RNA sequence: CCCAUAGUAGGCCUAAAAGCAGCCACCAAUUAAGAAAGCGUUCAAGCUCAACACAAAAAUCCCAAACAUAUA
RNA sequence: ACCUCGUUGGAUCAGGACAUCCCGAUGGUGCAGCCGCUAUUAAAGGUUCGUUUGUUCAACGAUUAAAGUCCUACGUGAU
């Protein structure tokens, strides 16, 4: 995970889900673009 | 934003927009067509036997193909959407055809029939299944279609 | 898989554009150019040829030819041996209407290329609008 | 039936009850639940503590207060008892507590399509 | 999966599940990777049935289910 | 309802399914809501209401099949929700602290050790602000956040 | 420190560009 | 030229004199050869490295061909380096061309947020949008107190908290800040 | 979500650069089509889109207690 | 718009922050492994001895898992 202000979907397989309060940024394509808000 | 002082702040508060409060809540309240028609009416007459089929399982290659196979014969393939020729079997009275036109659905029109070697040129692809049909204003099923072909 | 190639008949083995192209599927070099030597005798001699070979996957050559190029057929048919650089102003060669449909008329008859409709008008708009987007105008 | 307590919002999990046991790094800060699950008593007693007035008089006050956790409560004090106050917050029922004839009273708001598979 | 038969009767009354399931799944863009299969049509209350050589046969009457729940519970029986 | 019934073979089939009640009070209404006169005025804790809407484990039902506006869906979700962390739905489960007008789920809420001071206080959220418009009866509105 | 705008200091801030008003309304005449 | 031209760091010739940044903007206000343009919705001072930013991502992102571009404020004059001041309601790079704003707004958003100021990127269309919708406001609003009224007024003794330059501002700027949600 | 045939690798040069190195036009087939809006190939090849079809932080220890629903 | 110039170490005891130097858990990697780099969480514990220097600082020697950045009126001279 990398921490983002701005959660940005780099590709199509990254999806966002709010999980333990928090918006993420998940692609199992790219673990690459892990993002945590 | 530097800090106001208390009353300006107040003044601003105090002046503040406010919108207007409807009592109720009024979402809560209460020429390719045309081209088309004309194409379509024009072929319903030009037309004397109709069949359709489903033919969305092909690939390019494999649909033209097909199409060279058809027009071997004097058969013309269509395609037509569904939503605009829903209206047209009731225009031209055609009210046993509304169940059979659902989804994708491929016209077969002709005047002379090939439906013996369609059918043989099917066979050997075991799918795309022939829809039932009406040949000059006589519905005629599957089995009505293999009967007039044999 | 399809393999889609545009080699000239005259050089049947010009190098970088078959041989590394082709190696990647796992080709005989040796047959491919034979059998295009084949069709290059069987058709006329130097002249681009669109070709449709298909790599089955046991490892088989079915090689599948039919018209030269459009674009080398009507500069040819215009006496110009390299295109117009602008193509919108620029021209060298002008060709008649008479001469679209003859060229037209042995230009509908392949399977690959689709060129299957039964107008007229299918294949000589289709031709009109690639002699106007070469170098070439339309006479009369 | 002070374990039986009741929060609104999420304050079983927000809110926190910090203390100092005065000597370096003595600060403890332990949530509403954890609180609770250790002393089932605390989280009342110390709202009525915050509540009495600061003076001398408050830890007299609270000598008056009796937290029992449960339902039981001690003999002499069941005695003693005299009035029973009314309950500050109504329960909402369940609809396992709802009677049949409730749920035939409410009208059904709209027409599920018979079609679907819910 | 082994072979698969799909039949329904449109000239009775018109069932599109299995009309878009056949449209979809019966497809060559499948059959490419999924070329072990053996598809019929067979058209004349629908039923598609699945022959796997193993040990399994299921029958699908895909008169009330619509074509999401039949391919789920194909895909399901595919994983096995 | 359609259920689906296995025995392998599956088939689906429709069984009794409710209908809205006759003589809605406001006919000519955009969602059941609208019809029924209920646009302020139903709450967490009004299970009658909300299992009209809710799957038979609990989850919600979508938008188009419910018939509610966006707002109102909206508001019927958080109500559930609320009503779910409340224990007033015990039938509708995937298959002990009391608590209820809880916002968020228990899970992902941190504990507030640090309070800011006077005027910059950290809160806790209570009930939802999709509620705030509901009928208010008493002389002060909702606090939504303690 | 910030300090904030209640609503009752709005109300009584209201109330008074009331009374002005109206003596508005009696000094134009 | 469609590409913004280079400005200089500073004047060649450094002229004498003529707040400067606090309330609404008097010129460069209306759109004038173009569509589109980055409306200042904010007080603030542009610096070289400001404009050098306006013009190299203007010029990388546009389409020379089809879009042009000019530059609706003047170059660095203030000595502090040199700033060129800007009022609140200015359009600082205007742009044309054969283009549509779904076409330029993202790069124009963009240099706005970058800018030292509230901007926005604002066609003709939502420039007038923005102001009409603004009259629609002041037009329907349900409160009976406004700023103009008690100011001008002097209701309550407000002048005495009041600036003289807010009987003009009708409380929408405050300092180099324009409050645009303000009535 | 579905799906993308083909005049032709459109031409100039560019080893070749074909839709992606560049500038020139940007026509045309079926019914549905950009001489291509984005990935990737030295170039091709392979993938999509468009087209049909259906917010935060700091250092002694947080800092009233609490409260959403009884008529102004 | 000339030049020039105006409290801190050590000893002792350490309290505290985490923006973590080591020790613990986890995500990413241009992570094959060893290694690193990066990011999230973690302050319970630890975080060396010497040479030269008024040197506050700095360099150097040998080590260490590490030889952390700070606040505490140089933290602390009625020690
Ligand atoms: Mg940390
Ligand atoms: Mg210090
Ligand atoms: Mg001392
Ligand atoms: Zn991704
Ligand atoms: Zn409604």
């Amino acid at each position: 995970f990398k921490n983002k202000t701005v959660l940005k979907k780099r590709c199509k397989d990254c999806y966002l889900v709010k999980r333990r309060g928090r918006w993420y940024v998940y692609c199992k394509t790219h673990p690459r673009h892990k993002q945590r808000q | 934003r530097r800090v106001m002082h208390f009353q300006r702040q107040k003044l601003m508060a105090v002046t503040e927009y406010i919108p207007p409060k409807p009592a109720i809540h009024p979402s809560c309240l209460p020429g390719l067509i045309r081209l088309l028609r004309r194409e379509i009416a024009a072929v319903f007459q030009d037309n004397r036997m109709i069949a359709v089929c489903q033919n969305v399982a092909l690939s390019a290659e494999d649909k033209l193909l097909m199409r060279h196979q058809l027009r071997k014969h004097k058969i013309l393939m269509k395609v037509f959407p569904n939503q605009v020729l829903k209206p047209f079997l009731e225009d031209s009275k055609y009210q046993n055809l509304l169940p059979l036109f659902v989804g994708h659905n491929m016209l077969l029109v002709s005047e002379e029939p090939k439906v013996k070697e369609m059918v043989r040129i099917l066979r050997t692809v075991p799918f795309l299944p022939l829809l039932g049909g009406c040949i000059d204003d006589t519905i005629l099923s599957r089995q009505g279609f293999i009967n007039y072909s044999k | 898989g399809v393999i889609r190639a545009i080699v000239r008949a005259g050089l049947a083995m010009p190098g970088p554009p078959l041989g590394p192209v082709l190696g990647q599927r796992g080709v005989s070099i040796n047959q491919f150019c034979k059998e295009f030597n084949e069709r290059t005798k069987d058709i006329k001699e130097g002249i681009p040829l669109p070709t449709k070979i298909l790599v089955k996957p046991d490892r088989t050559f079915e090689i599948k030819i039919g018209q030269p190029t459009v674009s080398y057929f009507l500069k040819a048919a215009a006496g110009i041996e390299k295109g117009a650089r602008q193509t919108g102003k620029e021209v060298a060669g002008l060709v008649t209407l008479k001469h679209v449909y003859e060229i037209a008329r042995i230009k509908a008859q392949d399977e690959a290329f689709a060129l299957q409709d039964v107008p007229l008008s299918s294949v000589v708009r289709s031709i009109i609008g690639s002699a106007r987007s070469l170098g070439i105008r339309v006479v009369k | 039936n002070t374990r039986h307590i009741a929060f609104s919002g999420n304050k079983w999990e927000q809110k926190v009850y910090s203390s100092h046991t005065g000597y370096p790094g003595g600060f403890r800060q332990v949530t509403a639940a954890q609180l609770h699950l250790r002393d089932p008593v605390a989280i009342v007693k110390l709202a009525i503590y915050g509540m009495l007035p600061k003076n001398l008089h408050r830890r007299t006050m609270m000598e008056r207060l009796h937290l029992f956790p449960d339902e039981y409560i001690p003999e002499d004090i069941l005695k003693n008892l005299v009035e029973e106050l009314p309950q500050p917050r109504k329960i909402p029922k369940r609809l396992d507590e709802y009677t049949q004839e409730e749920i035939d009273a409410f009208p059904r708001l709209w027409t599920p399509p018979e079609d679907y598979r819910l | 999966v082994k072979q698969v038969r799909v039949q329904f009767c449109p000239f009775e009354k018109n069932v599109e599940s299995t009309r878009t399931f056949l449209q979809t799944v019966s497809s060559e863009k499948v059959r490419s990777t999924n070329l072990n299969c053996s598809v019929i049509a067979d058209v004349r209350e629908p039923c598609v049935d699945v022959l796997f050589g193993d040990g399994h046969r299921l029958i699908m009457r895909g008169a009330h289910l619509t074509a999401l729940e039949m391919l789920t519970a194909f895909a399901s029986h595919i994983r096995a | 309802f359609r259920e689906v019934v296995e025995t392998t073979i599956i088939e689906g089939r429709i069984t009794a399914t409710p209908k809205e009640s006759p003589n809605p009070p406001n006919p000519s209404g955009q969602c059941p809501i609208c019809r029924w006169n209920l646009k302020h005025k139903y709450n967490y804790d009004d299970v009658l209401l909300l299992s009209q809407f809710i799957r038979p484990h609990g989850g919600m039902l979508p938008r188009k099949i419910t018939g509610l506006c966006q707002e109102e869906h909206r508001k019927i979700e958080e109500c559930v929700k609320m009503a779910h962390r409340a224990g007033l739905l015990p039938n509708h489960r995937p298959r002990q602290l009391n608590r209820y007008l809880t916002r968020w789920a228990p899970g992902s809420v941190k504990p507030i050790y640090k309070k800011g001071p006077r005027w910059n206080r950290v809160r806790m959220p209570v009930g939802s602000p999709l509620l705030r418009d509901n009928v208010c009866y008493s002389r002060t509105p909702w606090k939504l956040y303690h | 420190r910030p300090r904030f705008v209640s609503l009752r200091a709005k109300q009584n801030m209201i109330r008074r560009l009331e009374i002005e008003a109206e003596n508005h309304y009696w000094l134009s005449m | 030229k469609p590409k913004l031209r280079f400005i200089e760091r500073a004047p060649l010739v450094p002229k004498v004199r003529r707040s400067d940044i606090r309330g609404p903007s008097t010129e460069a206000t209306e759109f004038t050869e173009g569509n589109f343009a980055i409306l200042a919705l904010g007080g603030g001072y542009l610096h070289w490295g400001h404009f050098e930013m306006m013009r190299l991502t203007i010029n990388r992102s546009m389409d020379p061909k089809n879009m042009f571009a000019i530059w609706r404020v003047p170059a660095p004059f203030k000595p502090i380096h040199y700033v060129t001041p800007v009022k609140a309601g200015r359009l600082v790079v205007e742009m044309g061309g054969r283009c549509e704003f779904e076409e330029v707004q993202g790069f124009l958003d963009q240099v706005a947020h970058k800018l030292p100021f509230a901007a926005k990127a604002v066609s003709r269309g939502t420039l007038e949008k923005m102001r009409k919708d603004q009259e629609e406001r002041e037009r329907n609003n349900q409160n009976p107190w406004t700023f103009e009224r008690i100011a001008t007024a002097n209701m309550l003794g407000i002048r005495k908290v009041l600036s003289p330059y807010d009987l003009t501002h009708k409380g929408k700027y405050w300092g180099k800040f324009y409050m645009p949600k303000r009535v």
